[PDB]
């Protein structure tokens, strides 16, 4: 349910601290409105009200018309703005990370076990995966600046 | 002179050998252990931004 793991799900960029600001606000807000008030329909207390009014059938014609329906301030779900950007999304950042995450993973596990061991032989395919370390070191000093 | 020369220059010689030896370990035997450090460095710099 994550404040520990909200707050810290941008990148180097602080460029999302006013879009997470916002929807933390408004979510808690949600929560505060729906508990304070009250989770039923009306009292309307009818028994007391027809027989205490001077005009006569006064009390009685509201006390229908109030019990039965009206409008609401409501909508639909018919604009979905934000449940199509969500797939948008993660195909750029979760479906990126297959070919972009993933291919370092492997990388860095052949650089390893090629660089720890078979003589001149494995000198020569270290040296390459060396190149590719050094390179990937350089990368990652840019990627976050 | 000849036999004195030779009796004396091998003497001077172990003894250079010994030096030599041992100013190698600050640029040879130096240079693997910064390419060591360097490598452990560049490990974890790797480790890092994969993570």
């Amino acid at each position: 349910l994550d404040w520990t793991k909200i707050v810290s799900k941008l990148g180097l960029s602080g460029q999302t601290a006013a879009a997470l600001t916002s929807f933390k606000k408004r979510n808690d807000e949600a929560k505060r409105i729906l508990f304070e008030l009250k989770q039923q329909p009306s009292n309307v207390d009818f028994a007391f009200y027809k027989s205490t009014l001077k005009n006569t059938a006064i009390v009685d014609k509201i006390q229908s018309d109030v019990s039965k329906f009206t409008p609401s301030k409501a909508n639909l779900s018919k604009q979905l703005n934000l449940i199509e950007s969500f797939e948008a999304k993660a195909l750029e950042n979760a479906k990126e990370t297959e070919s972009v995450v993933l291919a370092e993973l492997t990388d860095l596990e052949k650089t390893l076990e090629n660089i720890e061991s078979x003589x001149x032989x494995x000198x020569x395919x270290x040296x390459x995966x060396x190149x590719x370390x050094x390179x990937x070191x350089x990368x990652x000093x840019x990627x976050x600046x | 002179i000849l036999l004195v020369t030779f009796l004396g220059f091998i003497a001077l010689i172990s003894k250079t050998v010994a030096p030599l030896y041992g100013e190698m370990a600050k640029n040879r035997t130096d240079h693997v252990v910064g390419l060591l450090n360097q490598a452990r460095a560049d490990h974890v710099n790797a480790v890092k931004t994969r993570i």
